[PDB]
């Protein structure tokens, strides 16, 4: 419920509502006087596990629609003359649990006169290794052609270890990178890094760092370019935890038409107005319903591989 | 005797059970003898015999071809009285005459049951091993769909073997809780120390008692471990005034009989009419854990028999179970 709403006074604000509603669940009637809650605050909710739970079940809400439609075609996910050939990682894929330390002094008060003491907090946060992607590929098209680079990954087993189905799991996929790429007229090897990925941010510079450095500029001449809107998600989170033992995904490289998705145009992070330069709905081409994996498995600009991912303790 | 006798007369006796016997000796016994007449082949000067026979007569005995479960107070009875024969057998001449003279019109449960007991107590049969009850009565033992691929092979007259089958569940500790071995312990355990054990049998089963406390204690880690195992958490204690979490369907047939009652999940424990009310476990649980408590245990006069002490446990078992 955004003020894009077309009858707010009738579909209301479920999802916002939902946050509030949420969190007075620890004083109602409020006789208590307790504060609000974890969950009615933005950089505090993913803490409450009801969080999840309160946004599976969103979730669902647009999955039914979602579902509504008709599963794709084959002339409908075809990029005619390119198809690639080989999809293969220069790397390991291993996570673990690195250390960070942010700074505590903006908590204390220190009122005149008194100094200033440098306090810190040390936390402890997950991690992986650069790996890079390795794309084979044929343009058997006359000439030069753009290209969405799509990645997915997606799970394999159940958790019973039932294997699900691409229908089962095509919902559960998680998007590791986006790219657009120019392809040749032949074969083509393709690279790609875990540090180039557009769905990542780096950590952030220091507070102080930002200091020294808006200063440093002040006293005798500042490009940070890098950070100046910043939406996805940390690096250090790219690939998920997995076991130590270790686990098997599937890894999804779909490769669509570059010409028709940027059919019209950061518009990353389009915090100013700037058009999405990709067209094709969200999560293409595994937002439909896929009945017959008989499918996703006949177009030459899809192709699966199984990765595997271990956990350094 | 001999015993590959003793032995053969067993193994001729627990042969394709749910029919008359083929082996012809056992049914000019079983049509000619008179388990009355020369009350001197029992130590009793036949008591038991003719205690079973005025049953068999008034024909008060559970019918053949019936199901038969050891829970029942009068299947157990009747079960019970054929092992008091087979039990005062002075010699071989005794008991094979019976275990077929009865073998063939009482039913096939308490037979079974009769026959095993009354080979693994009595005097009479030192030698012998009894063969596995899966293989004797197998669908006790077997899953009901080899079951009836073994019907339809008959049918057929063609022969094979097939493969039993047991993500979704907890019946991923399975393995452990259906096989054959450990099914067989379980009745064998109870077979070797039975709860209705009266001393008057013969001799005195030693600590049974503490033998019950044990055996069970340790199916109990036993299954603990597994579960352990399989990423599973440690049995939850089950309570009258709670829910019946997790309920199985067994998928399991008697021979007659039909199949196996299954069990929803999250069920609430209803009074049973003629086995005992919720509510009558919960006060018998009571009387128990207030024995535990105060020290002792309280008998019919209202003399407190002391439990604080290393015959503790047993007493303990012989009210509990
Ligand atoms: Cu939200
Ligand atoms: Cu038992």
């Amino acid at each position: 419920s955004s003020k894009y709403s077309s009858n707010v006074q009738y579909y209301g604000s479920l999802h916002n509502t939902a946050h509030v509603m949420l969190g007075r669940q620890g004083d109602p009637h409020g006789k208590f006087n307790l504060p609000p809650g974890v969950m009615e605050h933005f950089e505090t909710a993913t803490r409450d596990p009801s969080f999840f739970r309160l946004h599976k079940y969103m979730d669902n809400i647009f999955k039914k629609h979602t579902d509504s439609f008709p599963p794709y075609t084959h002339d409908n996910l075809e990029f005619s003359g390119m198809v690639v050939n080989g999809v293969a990682i220069d790397g390991e894929l291993i996570t673990f649990f690195d250390e960070f330390q942010y700074s505590l002094i903006n908590a204390v008060d220190s009122g005149e006169n008194i100094e200033d003491v440098e306090i810190n907090a040390r936390v402890h946060r997950l991690n992986h290794n650069e790996f890079t992607y390795k794309i084979t590929m044929s343009n058997n098209n006359d000439g030069e052609r753009l290209a969405t680079f799509r990645i997915f990954l997606c799970p394999i087993e159940d958790n019973n270890g039932i294997t699900l189905t691409l229908d089962e799991a095509r919902w559960f996929c998680i998007e590791l990178d986006k790219f657009f790429q120019k392809v040749p007229s032949g074969p083509e090897t393709i690279e790609r890094s875990s540090k180039d990925s557009s769905v990542t941010v780096p950590d952030m510079p220091s507070f102080q760092s930002l200091k020294e450095q808006a200063d440093n500029a002040v006293n005798g001449g500042l490009d940070l370019s890098a950070y100046e809107r910043s939406c996805g998600i940390p690096d250090r989170m790219l690939l998920p935890k997995s076991k130590p033992e270790g686990m098997e995904f599937n890894l999804y490289v779909a490769v669509t038409d570059g010409d028709k998705d940027t059919e019209g145009h950061h518009a990353q992070c389009g915090v100013h107005g700037e058009a999405y330069p990709d067209n094709r709905p969200l999560g293409y081409p595994l937002e439909r319903r896929i009945p017959d994996e008989r499918v996703i498995d006949g177009v030459s600009n899809i192709k699966h591989v199984v990765v595997k991912i271990v956990h350094h303790l | 005797t001999g015993n590959a006798q003793k032995q053969q007369d067993i193994n001729h006796l627990l042969d394709k059970i749910y029919e008359p016997t083929k082996y012809p000796d056992l049914k000019d016994i079983a049509e000619n003898f008179n388990p009355l007449g020369d009350t001197s082949i029992y130590n009793d000067h036949g008591a038991a015999v003719e205690t079973l026979m005025k049953e068999l007569n008034d024909h008060r005995l559970l019918e053949q071809r019936h199901w038969y479960s050891l829970f029942n107070t009068r299947q157990r009875k009747e079960a019970l009285m054929l092992f008091a024969v087979l039990n005062q057998c002075k010699e071989w001449y005794c008991f094979r005459s019976n275990a077929a003279y009865f073998r063939e019109r009482m039913n096939e449960g308490e037979f079974v049951y009769a026959l095993y007991v009354s080979v693994i107590h009595s005097k009479l049969g030192d030698g012998i091993v009894l063969p596995p009850l899966y293989q004797i009565t197998p669908h006790m033992f077997t899953n009901s769909e080899v079951i009836d691929k073994a019907y339809s092979a008959k049918m057929t007259q063609k022969p094979g073997t097939f493969n039993v089958s047991f993500k979704n569940r907890e019946q991923r500790v399975a393995y452990f809780g259906e096989d054959i071995g450990m099914n067989i312990h379980h009745v064998t355990w109870h077979m070797d120390f039975p709860f209705w054990w009266e001393d008057s049998y013969g001799y005195h089963l030693d600590r049974k008692g503490e033998l019950f406390f044990w055996v069970h204690h340790q199916l109990t880690a036993r299954f603990d471990f597994e579960r352990l195992s399989n990423w599973l958490d440690p049995v939850d204690e089950l309570h009258w005034d709670r829910i019946i979490r997790e309920g199985f369907a067994p998928l399991t047939s008697y021979k007659y009989g039909g199949e196996f009652p299954v069990r929803p999940d999250n069920i609430h424990f209803e009074d049973v009419d003629g086995v005992a009310h919720v509510h009558d476990l919960e006060i018998t649980e009571s009387r128990i854990h207030e024995a535990i408590d105060h020290g002792y245990i309280t008998d019919s006069d209202g003399h407190t028999i002391d439990i604080r002490q290393p015959k503790g446990i047993e007493l303990l078992g012989d009210i509990i179970e």
